[PDB]
């Protein structure tokens, strides 16, 4: 539905609009610095985005499973009452509190232990 | 159990700040007229911006927080100072101007004649101009005047390769960067917006200057907006838009000529030469009959937002400078004012020609009130003519009768009427979401 | 005056004691900008109070003030011999409007 | 911040009586100025505030068509100018600054911390 | 063969060289902001087209495969006298008309749908 | 083999440095800070253990990028503000004092100056200093007239030195040396990283750093060698020294008018009694702080020898004096009395003459000059002095005394005193290891 376009949608139905969305993010003297600035600021922002969705265990891309499991509490919902009952917008409004320490530890849990681990088993 | 899983490339925005760069038309490519001053180095604007309308979503919209404004309004100060330093310096033109009339019968029009350091500095020329009543202030033999800002400012001639027309711009978000375009037709600038659709760049509004009224706008909602944080707020200025744009005709009947006078070696300034016909005055025209029903559609809303119907007498402006008491605006390179009191004196309870409103020309100019640096707008030769239609009124209430006048002077508010409907939110694309989902080891 | 003060208020330095503001529902009752100025001996009035509760610096804690509904009020703690001031409550009714003063006696007369 | 006011004046009934406050220790240009009249032994009385920037004013119901108050960033002057006097004109005036800039939200009906000294004006009959 | 080196080279051989451009792709005041402008274009330019990897099925260098089906209307021909008889200048010659809906198919038809399907059959 | 991304590795680099100041008064954009960005509310300081590096404040080339930023913040800083060009012009000057030296020092010149007409002139008076004009064969005239020109720092702006962090970009971190006793070069037993340094005042000033640190709870000498007679020595205290630098005169500003929009701020009379600045230090905890400087200086040349303080060989007046600013005007204090103690093996307070001296070039940049406006009223500050840049004289054949004076000019030492503890290195987070693993075919 175009960049930005499925916002309102169900998540279910969001996850077919990730991609294009993520396609339009890099859009390909004074008064023409604020291109140059803006430019610049669009292109680390970006690089900020996939550093973190790299360094998460996965490097790929709409979709990043993992071994670190979701307590109950943060959720306080089930499967259904998720994907279905509120889209995005007001799901990341209501978890906008924990994703610093929900990023950390699903990255580090999940890296530092899934990773070496990974390289002992193929060290034998 | 249940796992967590995150999504790259989530829909999901929220409140920031970021420079927001141009897109111009390409129009304009073909008519520079030596860098206009709006855009130089404006990109080409998107020839099909692609406005996704988004359904089952709603935003919290605020155009008096709004910082798009602000940034506008310091990129336009920025862009006019930046074109305004190339241009021909003007510390000669302060000197002892011997000056009389122009009227042969029974001000406006002064005939100043002074000193000029010509090409040669070793020899000094005399020289004449017409300078208007409001450009020069007595020094207390004829009466010896001195430019206005002579004592407070310095004064640059702006160079006359540029132009002033209010060129159609554009505010395109950077990438990562969306803006929500607030369509809903009833909005009146906060509040949740029903129909919020994301666009890439801004509709495009000219950056038009003005102070009584706003012209050159856009305004979809049928009915007028009164549009203010507080309207119980009396000093809180209520800002207006009429539904209907008024066709306004100001013209310049003066056949002013310019005249270039050499100030030193590399240097002159254009003086103006003799009025050629009649000394006639600008004057602006606007259809009464269209100029009342549009207030009848504006005391309407009025009464509906202050009560039900209360009485509303429409006064001139209580105060300001000259550009705030007289409407302000450029009609064709030349900056003049008009008293506007022939549009601001209807006393209403309850329920063909032409109003005439007297203009005054003003040709140095502070505008801003950037104090230290002001402006010397050159003669434009022959008359100037310029038609435009009103379609916003900056109004203030006064402390069962609610006087309204108009008010202005702050440029905050000619983009407010226009980035009313406009915000700026960034992308955050990532998003954790629970899933069943579990990988191999 | 739309706020109505009463004439004088008199007491001892030490003590605790009040005075009221006592407005409509359109200056006090529906906005919040009530303020309390203190005119000086053939000096100007400065507020002591900023707000529905709010004091700047410059200003002891003794002075306590908050609207009770339509009936603003302020508090003068401790009483001193400097007290000697009539004091202006202010408030915002679509406009400025003053107050009628209180004048104000410790360890005197009324 | 201080603000000196004008000196004394001695004017009679139907005159026009205008009166100075300078402004000193802070941006003249971002502080809206209230005119505030005071009657010797009467209530308090507000004339109009100004907004130095474009010079924006704003008068009382009552003084509405007296008054006329105006201001030049130059000198940093404030200039209130009262004409058609009346016998209940002779009051002392004061001129005061608010609190917070003109960008607050609600600045324009602050507290008016600071004050000038005051000027006084006697209209009366007698010569 | 350096930069761009072996262009000419057939992709028998050109298959072989693509690891040297992708090295020297980022290559590793006026008249210098010429080259901050320069340096900044070259940053964009080389993560747009990592972008296009990404959100392509590949998330790897020099070789990616796919389940999208390819389409006569894109140089119609045998393997053959597409890979012995052309360059991949001629043929981009001939096929730089498709190249916006060929990259749009090859992304949403496969990552809009197999990672979907990889991801559901890992929900199992 | 194995290649780590995020290995622990840094290198010895050179790189740009940002800044970032504290939020706490913008005062028109203070010299320092006006664009800096944000400090780190919560400066996390990493400790680090098994950590060597090799520190070398001289080789450092953090101190030549911090020279630089300042001259090159002087500069922006005064381009916008008033020309000074016109003040070239015959000054009849006469003296004011009428008691034999009673204050030269206070010099009453009369002039001619352009008011804002050209076509007329004026007659103006100021009081300048015997340091700031030189007479022409009485007739004076500005010292720096005939070599540079005159730029007055517009007086909206101060010159208070903010605390200012310079803090490396991404990639780049910055080693700070904890360790107590640190001599300037060789191994750090205590390194810790941090984002970026503590707050530094950019000081300007000769033979003793006002206002620096003072943590190095030691008198530690520091020099590049200290066998080099002709490189500076420099010294940082532990305990500071108080210092009342006053000026009694009470100047008034007289805005003598330059225009267009140009003012030249000349001082009126100075309303009171004639006096000189004069800069007080108390003499027993200067005697103490010697006697602890000497006690370390006996370190670095025998175990006991004679160490004699002597008053500044010669130069300019920025370094046979102590140069710096109080409340936002340039004067020096000859310090002759804190060096004139000789040290063999073992209340009130020292006065000091101060002269003022507006006009100024500090940096020594024949380009530009700078004219340091008259502050109203008495200007009156305490600083602390927290090092000596002392330079050590020749020695001779039987160097059995040794005689240390006072040193300067080049500004690099004043700001090695704040980055001696500081360096900057790059990331390279890409390296190889060996490993027992096996990728797949
Ligand atoms: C080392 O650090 C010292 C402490 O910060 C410093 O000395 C003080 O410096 C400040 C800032 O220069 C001085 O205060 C200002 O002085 C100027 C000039 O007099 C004033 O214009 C300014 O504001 C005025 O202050 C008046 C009252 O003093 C007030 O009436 C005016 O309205 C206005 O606000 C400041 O007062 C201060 O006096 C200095 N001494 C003291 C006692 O703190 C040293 O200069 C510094 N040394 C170096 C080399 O940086
Ligand atoms: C730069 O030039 C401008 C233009 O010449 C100049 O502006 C003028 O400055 C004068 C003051 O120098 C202003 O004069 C006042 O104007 C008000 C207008 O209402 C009068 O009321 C004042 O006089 C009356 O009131 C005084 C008390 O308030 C009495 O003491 C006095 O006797 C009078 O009754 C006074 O005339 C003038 O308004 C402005 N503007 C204009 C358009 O003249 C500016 O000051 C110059 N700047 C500098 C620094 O030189
Ligand atoms: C609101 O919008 C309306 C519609 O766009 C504006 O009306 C038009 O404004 C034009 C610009 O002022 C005006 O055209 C010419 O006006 C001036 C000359 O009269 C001048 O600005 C330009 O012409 C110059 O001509 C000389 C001689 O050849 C050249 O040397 C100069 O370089 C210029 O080219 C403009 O082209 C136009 O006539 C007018 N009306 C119409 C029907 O378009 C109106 O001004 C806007 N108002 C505001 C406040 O911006
Ligand atoms: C530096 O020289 C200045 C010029 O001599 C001097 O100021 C001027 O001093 C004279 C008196 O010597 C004043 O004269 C006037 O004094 C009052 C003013 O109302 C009246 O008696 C007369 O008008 C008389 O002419 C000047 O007004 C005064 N200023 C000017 C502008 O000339 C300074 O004081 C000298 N400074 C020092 C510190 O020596
Ligand atoms: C303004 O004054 C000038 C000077 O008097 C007028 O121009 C001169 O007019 C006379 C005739 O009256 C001519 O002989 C001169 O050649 C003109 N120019 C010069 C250089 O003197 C001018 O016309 C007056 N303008 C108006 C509109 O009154
Ligand atoms: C707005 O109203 C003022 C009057 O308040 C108008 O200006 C004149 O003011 C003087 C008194 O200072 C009156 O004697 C005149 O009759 C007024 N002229 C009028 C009523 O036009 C002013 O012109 C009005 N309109 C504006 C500001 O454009
Ligand atoms: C302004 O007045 C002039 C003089 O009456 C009009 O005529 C033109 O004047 C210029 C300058 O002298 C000449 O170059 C042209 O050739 C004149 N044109 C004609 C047809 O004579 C001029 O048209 C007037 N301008 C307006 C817009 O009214
Ligand atoms: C400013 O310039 C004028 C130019 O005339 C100077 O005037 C002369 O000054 C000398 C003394 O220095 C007198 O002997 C002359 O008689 C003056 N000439 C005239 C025509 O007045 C004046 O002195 C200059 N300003 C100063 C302060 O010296
Ligand atoms: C160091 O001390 C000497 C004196 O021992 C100073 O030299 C004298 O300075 C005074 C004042 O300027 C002069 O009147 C004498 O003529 C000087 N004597 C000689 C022989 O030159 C010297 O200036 C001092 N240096 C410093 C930097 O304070
Ligand atoms: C510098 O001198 C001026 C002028 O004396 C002082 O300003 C005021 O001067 C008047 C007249 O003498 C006194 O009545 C005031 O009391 C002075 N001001 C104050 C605040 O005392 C000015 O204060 C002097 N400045 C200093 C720092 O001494
Ligand atoms: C700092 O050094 C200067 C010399 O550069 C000393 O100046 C004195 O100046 C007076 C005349 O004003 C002479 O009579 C003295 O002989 C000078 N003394 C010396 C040592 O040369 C100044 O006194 C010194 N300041 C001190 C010692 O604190
Ligand atoms: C704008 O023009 C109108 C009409 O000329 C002015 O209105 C008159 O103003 C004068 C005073 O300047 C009064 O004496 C008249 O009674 C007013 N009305 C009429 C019908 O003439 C108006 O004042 C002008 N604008 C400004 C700001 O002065
Ligand atoms: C909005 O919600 C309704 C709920 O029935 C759904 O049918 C519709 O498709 C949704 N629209 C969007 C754009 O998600
Ligand atoms: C899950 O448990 C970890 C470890 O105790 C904790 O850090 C995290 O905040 C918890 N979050 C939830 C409730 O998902
Ligand atoms: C985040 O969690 C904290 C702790 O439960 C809560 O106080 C806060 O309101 C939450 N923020 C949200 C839901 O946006
Ligand atoms: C002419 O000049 C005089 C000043 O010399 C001025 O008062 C007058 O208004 C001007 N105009 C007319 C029409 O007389
Ligand atoms: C718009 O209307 C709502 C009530 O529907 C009100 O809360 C809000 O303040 C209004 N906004 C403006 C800008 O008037
Ligand atoms: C405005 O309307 C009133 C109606 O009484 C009239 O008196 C007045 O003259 C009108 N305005 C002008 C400028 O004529
Ligand atoms: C506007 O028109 C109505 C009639 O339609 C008339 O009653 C009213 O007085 C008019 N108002 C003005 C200001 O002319
Ligand atoms: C208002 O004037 C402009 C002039 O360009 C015109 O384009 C616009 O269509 C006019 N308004 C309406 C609603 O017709
Ligand atoms: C030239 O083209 C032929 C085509 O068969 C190819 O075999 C050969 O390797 C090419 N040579 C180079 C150096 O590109
Ligand atoms: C491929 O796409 C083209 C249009 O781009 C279409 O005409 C064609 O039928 C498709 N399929 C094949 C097999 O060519
Ligand atoms: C586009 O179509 C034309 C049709 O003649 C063809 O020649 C060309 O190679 C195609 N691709 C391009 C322009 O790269
Ligand atoms: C006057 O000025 C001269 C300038 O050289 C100076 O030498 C002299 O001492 C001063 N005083 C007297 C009384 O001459
Ligand atoms: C290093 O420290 C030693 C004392 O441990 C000292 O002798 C030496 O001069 C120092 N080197 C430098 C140049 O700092
Ligand atoms: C300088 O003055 C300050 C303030 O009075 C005082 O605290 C300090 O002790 C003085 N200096 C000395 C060395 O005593
Ligand atoms: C410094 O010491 C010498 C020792 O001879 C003495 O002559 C001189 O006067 C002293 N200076 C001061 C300012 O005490
Ligand atoms: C450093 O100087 C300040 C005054 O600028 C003083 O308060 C402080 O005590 C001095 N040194 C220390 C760290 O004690």
């Amino acid at each position: 539905l175009g960049f930005l376009g499925a916002a309102g949608s169900t998540m279910g139905a969001a996850s077919m609009t990730l991609t294009v969305q993520a396609r339009n993010l890099l859009s390909g003297t004074v008064w023409g610095i604020k291109q140059l600035q803006a430019r610049v600021l669009a292109v680390e922002r970006y690089l900020r985005d996939q550093q973190l969705l790299g360094i998460w265990g996965c490097s790929g891309k709409l979709i990043c499973c993992t071994n670190v499991p979701w307590n109950s509490s943060w959720s306080n919902r089930n499967l259904s009452e998720i994907w279905d009952n509120m889209t995005w917008l007001q799901w990341d409004k209501e978890i906008s509190n924990y994703t610093q320490i929900i990023y950390g530890l699903l990255e580090e849990s999940q890296n530092q232990q899934e990773k070496n681990e990974q390289d002992l088993l193929a060290l034998d | 159990n249940l796992w967590v899983t995150v999504y790259y490339g989530v829909p999901v925005w929220k409140d920031a700040e970021t420079t927001l760069f141009c897109a111009s038309d390409a129009k304009a490519y073909e008519t520079e007229k030596h860098n206009v001053w709006a855009t130089h180095a404006c990109v080409p604007t998107d020839p099909n911006p692609q406005e996704i309308h988004l359904e089952n979503v709603t935003e919290e919209f605020n155009m008096w927080k709004n910082n798009m404004v602000e940034q506008m309004h310091t990129d336009i100060i920025s862009l006019w100072d930046q074109s305004l330093k190339p241009c021909v310096k003007l510390t000669p033109l302060c000197v002892t101007l011997q000056c009389t009339n122009v009227t042969n019968n029974i001000g406006e029009l002064k005939n100043c004649s002074f000193n000029m350091t010509t090409e040669l500095r070793d020899k000094k020329q005399k020289v004449y101009s017409l300078f208007y009543r409001l450009d020069v202030v007595q020094i207390n033999s004829n009466k010896e005047y001195r430019l206005i800002n002579c004592n407070t400012s310095a004064i640059t001639q702006a160079c006359p390769k540029v132009s002033f027309e209010p060129i159609p711009i554009h505010y395109c978000a950077p990438a990562g960067f969306a803006i929500l375009k607030c369509k809903d037709k009833k909005f009146n600038g906060t509040g949740p917006c029903p129909s919020v659709s994301t666009v890439q760049c801004t509709h495009g509004i000219k950056p038009v200057v003005s102070t009584q009224l706003l012209l050159n706008g856009s305004l979809a909602e049928e009915e007028v907006m009164i549009r203010s944080e507080n309207i119980t707020n009396n000093a809180k200025n209520i800002l207006v838009q009429f539904n209907t744009p008024v066709q306004i005709n100001c013209t310049r009947p003066n056949n002013n000529t310019r005249k270039s006078i050499r100030i030193g070696p590399g240097q002159a300034f254009y003086a103006t030469g003799d009025i050629i016909g009649d000394i006639r005055q600008a004057h602006c025209n606007v259809s009464k009959a269209t100029w009342n029903e549009t207030l009848g559609k504006v005391v309407k809303q009025l009464r509906k937002h202050f009560g039900n119907n209360t009485i509303i007498r429409f006064a001139n402006s209580s105060g300001g400078d000259l550009e705030v008491t007289t409407h302000s605006f450029n009609c064709g390179g030349e900056f003049f004012y008009c008293n506007t009191s022939g549009l601001f004196n209807s006393t209403w309870i309850s329920n063909n020609d032409s109003i005439t409103l007297p203009c005054r020309i003003k040709q140095i100019i502070n505008m801003w009130q950037r104090i230290g640096q002001a402006m010397y707008a050159p003669p434009i030769q022959g008359v100037i003519r310029c038609v435009s239609n009103i379609t916003g009124l900056i109004l203030t209430r006064d402390g069962t009768t609610e006087t309204f006048r108009p008010g202005g002077g702050d440029m905050r508010d000619n983009w407010r009427s226009e980035l009313y409907k406009y915000k700026v939110v960034k992308i955050e694309p990532l998003g954790v979401a629970p899933t069943r989902c579990k990988r191999r080891v | 005056s739309a706020l109505t003060q009463p004439a004088s208020v008199s007491g001892s330095p030490g003590q605790s004691i009040t005075i009221s503001c006592t407005g409509s529902s359109r200056d006090v009752g529906g906005f919040d900008l009530v303020s309390w100025y203190q005119q000086h001996p053939g000096k100007a009035p400065k507020l002591m109070i900023y707000e529905v509760s709010k004091r700047p610096s410059g200003v002891s804690n003794r002075f306590s003030a908050s609207k009770s509904g339509n009936t603003a009020s302020l508090t003068i703690s401790g009483l001193q011999a400097e007290d000697e001031a009539d004091y202006y409550c202010y408030s915002y009714a679509d406009g400025v409007a003053f107050g009628g003063g209180t004048k104000l006696t410790v360890l005197g007369q009324p | 911040v201080q603000l000196v006011q004008s000196g004394a004046q001695v004017k009679k009934p139907g005159a026009s009586v205008t009166v100075s406050c300078t402004a000193s220790g802070y941006t003249f240009t971002g502080y809206h100025m209230h005119w505030v009249r005071q009657a010797p032994g009467q209530g308090l009385e507000w004339m109009g505030w100004i907004n130095p920037f474009r010079g924006a004013v704003k008068y009382a119901q009552k003084f509405r068509g007296r008054v006329s108050m105006t201001r030049d960033t130059s000198i940093e002057i404030f200039y209130m100018e009262l004409s058609r006097l009346r016998s209940d004109d002779t009051a002392v005036y004061y001129c005061a600054r608010e609190m917070f800039d003109s960008s607050a939200d609600w600045s324009p009906w602050r507290g008016m911390v600071a004050w000038g000294q005051g000027t006084l004006v006697t209209v009366s009959s007698a010569s």
